[PDB]
RNA sequence: GUGAAAUUCUUGGAUUUAUUGAAGACUAACUACUGCGAAAGCAUUUGCCAAGGACGUUUUCAUUAAUCAAGAACGAAAGUUAGGGGAUCGAAGAUGAUCAGAUACCGUCGUAGUCUUAACCAUAAACUAUGCCGACUAGGGAUCGGGUGGUGUUUUUUUAAUGACCCACUCGGCACCUUACGAGAAAUCAAAGUCUUUGGGUUCUGGGGGAGUAUGGUCGCAAGGCUAAAAAAGGAAUUGA
RNA sequence: GGAUAGUGGCCUACCAUGGUUUCAACGGGUAACGGGGAAUAAGGGUUCGAUUCCGGAGAGGGAGCCUGAGAAACGGCUACCA
C-alpha cells in the first residue's frame, strides 16, 4: 500500500469582519451607545407588549 | 516581540487594534446590535401569552404521564402553535379551550423516566389567575 | 508497431550503407546533498556591455537605520493579440485494431501550441507546508569563495605571470552528523530555545469533518400555446404423456 | 459701516483664496441630557447615572413679539399646522 497524505488548500469565508461587512450597509456603523440600557428596556418593553 | 507594539507613544495603535478585534468577538456583536433577544426562545420577553388550541393526550390510558400533561397552545404575537407542559391532570381539567395561558420556560436540570423531549414551555397562569392558586383552591377561574 | 496484429510506405528499390547539404531547436556524459541570483530561474566557445556577493583595507561620510498600508518592478508553465520561421514533440481532431487479458488499453497523420519579437495575463505542492531586524545559548568535521603563516613535492630558469596539492588559523556561504542542563501533544526543533506567570523593535491575521434543515440574503436558468393505443396448458417436450 | 449692552462674518458692502484632515476632517448611528455619583473584581478595568445637589434645554410642534432691571416667558399675547 501507499499512504499519500492529502493537504488543506485555503479558506472560503469564516471571518467576523467580512461577516459584518457582507451587507450593503455597515453593521458595525449602525449601532447604539448604551447596550445594557438597551437590553433592560427591551426586556421591559417586550413584557408590556 | 509578541506582535503588539510596546512603545510609550503607541496607545493610539493599541486602542484602534483593540476596537477592531472587540467588534470581531461574538457576544460583543450581539450585545451591541441587539440580537440576543432575537435568539431568545420566543423573543425578548420572560413569559409569553398564548391561546389553548387542544388538550392532547386526553385519550391516553395510564394517568399522569407526560403525553397526558401536554397541551397545544398558539402564541399570539406569532400565530405560532407549540406545545406546553401542565403539571397535575387536575390543572389539565382547569385548562380547556380558548383560554389565554401565560407560558414560561421549563428550566429543567435533569430528565425523567417518561418525559417528552423538546417541550420547553410550561403554563403559569390561565385566563388571568395562577394555576397554582387554582390548584391549591385559593382562587377561582373566572369565565 | 504494440502484449497481439492492423491501417502506413516499399521495383519509379523502401528499412539499411556511404558521402554530404539544408533547417530549426537543444546544449548529454563531465553533474556533486557543489555554485550564482531578490524569487521564478541559470549549463557549448569567445568577445562586448554594464551589475553583484564575499574577502582585504592604519580609505571616506558620521546615524544616514529597523518594521511598514498605498503603489511600483520582476514573476515558471499554459493562455490572448499582432508579426517571424515552423526540424522535433504534440490539448483538439481525423483515423487502424477493437483481439480473451487490460496481468502487458496502443498505432498513423496532424491544427493550435513548443521556439522568437512586441504587448497583455500575474497564477503554482511559487515549500525549509513555519513575519522581519537584532542578541545570546552545544560539540564535530567537511566543502565553496577570499585572506594570513609555515612546510615541503609538482613547478621554472633577464620572462611577461609566480599556479597545484599539504597543514594551521580566519572571515562569509550551501549544507550535514551527534546531542540537548531548553521547548513540546508528540513527531520533532540551534530554532518551534532564551530559568515556574510572560516587557529587545515592529506590520498583518484568528475568536475540525461530514451530515440533516430553512432562506426575502443573493445571483442566475427554463419549458409548451392544435397533438391521442387497447383472456390464453388455446403450453413445454432429442428431457414428454 | 450697520446692528447689539458689548466683542465678533453677527450682518451688509468691497476685497484677497483661504480654513480642516490618516494625529481620522466631513458625514452616519446613538433605546446621547452632561456631572457629582451607583455596582463589581485582587489590581487594572468594565457596566450603569430619566431620578433628592449643580448646569443646560423644553412646555403639542415651526415662527414671532409686548411689558419689564430681567422672557424670545407659554398657569403672557399673535398668526400656521395637529
Amino acid at each position: 500500500e501507499q499512504s499519500n497524505k492529502q493537504h488543506r488548500k485555503a479558506k472560503e469565508k469564516n471571518t467576523a469582519k467580512k461577516k459584518l461587512h457582507t451587507q450593503g450597509h455597515n453593521a458595525k456603523a449602525f449601532a447604539v451607545a448604551a447596550p445594557g440600557k438597551m437590553a433592560r428596556t427591551m426586556q421591559r418593553s417586550s413584557d408590556v407588549n | 516581540g509578541k506582535g503588539k507594539p510596546r512603545g510609550l507613544n503607541s496607545a493610539r495603535k493599541l486602542r484602534v487594534h483593540r476596537r477592531n478585534n472587540r467588534w470581531a468577538e461574538n457576544n460583543y456583536k450581539k450585545r451591541l446590535l441587539g440580537t440576543a433577544f432575537k435568539s431568545s426562545p420566543f423573543g425578548g420577553s420572560s413569559h409569553a401569552k398564548g391561546i389553548v388550541l387542544e388538550k392532547l393526550g386526553i385519550e391516553s390510558k395510564q394517568p399522569n404521564s407526560a403525553i397526558r400533561k401536554c397541551v397545544r397552545v398558539q402564541l399570539i404575537k406569532n400565530g405560532k402553535k407549540v406545545t406546553a407542559f401542565v403539571p397535575n391532570d387536575g390543572c389539565l381539567n382547569f385548562v380547556d379551550e380558548n383560554d389565554e395561558v401565560l407560558l414560561a420556560g421549563f428550566g429543567r436540570k435533569g430528565k425523567a423516566k417518561g418525559d417528552i423531549p423538546g417541550v420547553r414551555f410550561k403554563v403559569v397562569k390561565v385566563s388571568g389567575v395562577s394555576l397554582l392558586a387554582l390548584w391549591k383552591e385559593k382562587k377561582e377561574k373566572p369565565r
